[PDB]
């Protein structure tokens, strides 16, 4: 189960990008809500994340690659991307093959690493976070 | 170590026997936004080419119109099929 703060920030991301008229809820969408989700949140300070610097090149990236829907066009909405989808699926699939069901905003995250060729995945990287900073924080806390 | 973005790419319509210029007219439209007259340039275009370029996007936006062309497509039963490659 999504737990209650990643379901959150999974409709807010959603509902802001809707309100934005976006044609995808892309999986840059998502790590921008992240930002201010505790559990990812956390992950990213204990790796010394600059969260200013992230959420200005998440939103900078968003705008201006994610193509909006037209005024007239009112028979189709925003629609999650694959890589979105397959983020979400993989997080899932990652806590219950560990035997658990919660499912946080870091195993999110965590996911996340998994889509190489989205620009969230580098940008993660680019900061030098990688997929293992984050399963070691949150195996063994800072 | 060296690190690089993931790159653009462009998605293409491929030519086929079957598909009603009617219905590649749309697609362009409903999935690309084009106005009828580049819809229907572009339709030209994959006609005589035998392909065509309907947009430039990441790699993450191109992978999933490519799938609701490709939806789109098989729901009508016709084999319009939408690719993509490296920009
Ligand atoms: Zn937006």
């Amino acid at each position: 189960m999504l737990n209650q703060e990643l379901e959150l920030s999974l409709n807010m991301a959603f509902a802001r990008a809707r309100e934005h008229r976006h044609e995808f809820m892309t999986v840059e969408h998502l790590l921008l809500a992240l930002l201010s989700n505790p559990s990812a949140r956390e992950a990213l300070e204990a790796c010394s994340v600059d969260l200013v610097a992230l959420r200005q090149e998440l939103e900078a990236f968003i705008e201006q690659t994610t193509p909006v829907l037209p005024a007239s066009e009112e028979e189709r909405d925003t629609q999650p991307t694959l890589s979105f989808q397959r983020v979400l699926q993989r997080a899932v699939f990652h806590v219950q093959s560990s035997g658990r069901n919660e499912v946080t905003g870091a195993n999110v995250l965590v996911a996340i690493f998994s889509e190489q060729e989205s620009q969230a995945a580098y940008l993660l990287r680019k900061h030098e976070v990688s997929r293992l900073d984050v399963v070691n924080f949150i195996s063994h806390g800072t | 170590d060296a690190l690089k973005p993931p790159s653009m790419y462009k998605v293409i319509l491929v030519n086929d026997d079957y598909t009603p210029m009617e219905f590649v007219i749309d697609v362009l439209q409903k999935f690309f936004s084009y106005d009828v007259e580049r819809a229907t340039q572009l339709m030209l275009a994959v006609h005589y080419q035998g392909k065509a370029i309907c947009g430039v996007f990441t790699a993450e936006v191109a992978e999933t119109k490519v799938a609701m062309v490709n939806k789109y497509a098989r729901e009508n039963e016709h084999p319009l099929l939408c690719t993509l490659e490296k920009a």
